[PDB]
């Protein structure tokens, strides 16, 4: 906004995003599905749920 | 002379445990 | 049309000594 050899001068605007909170979770888990394995007419297969 | 290897017993301790649903 | 295998995850049930 000014520029002299002993003076300046200048503006920033700065634009901020603030998430509010709902509700926060701390102790949490992932979840590893393994199945099982099933022989049926010949044919080995793995089921999943 | 005869060398032979006579078998003789042993064991390892193997736990199991199950996993509901596979999860 | 038969009934089919049921499975639980039990791991005791299939024990082979
Ligand atoms: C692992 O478990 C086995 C169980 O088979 C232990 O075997 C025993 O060992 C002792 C010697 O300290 C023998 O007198 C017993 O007869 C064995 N028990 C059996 C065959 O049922 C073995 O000692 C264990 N190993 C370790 C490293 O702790
Ligand atoms: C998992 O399998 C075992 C073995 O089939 C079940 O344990 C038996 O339960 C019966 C009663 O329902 C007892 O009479 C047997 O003595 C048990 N056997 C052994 C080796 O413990 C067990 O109930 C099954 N289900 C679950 C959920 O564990």
């Amino acid at each position: 906004t000014h520029s002299s050899p002993t003076a300046t001068a200048w503006e920033i605007g700065l634009y901020y995003e603030l998430v509010i909170p709902k509700h926060i979770y701390l102790n949490n888990w992932n979840v590893v599905n393994i199945g099982h394995l099933v022989k049926s007419a010949g044919q080995l297969t793995h089921v999943t749920i | 002379s005869l060398r032979m290897q006579h078998p003789v017993p042993k064991y390892v301790e193997v736990n199991m445990t199950s996993i509901p649903q596979g999860v | 049309q038969v009934l089919g295998p049921v499975i639980d995850w039990n791991v005791t049930q299939r024990a082979v000594y």
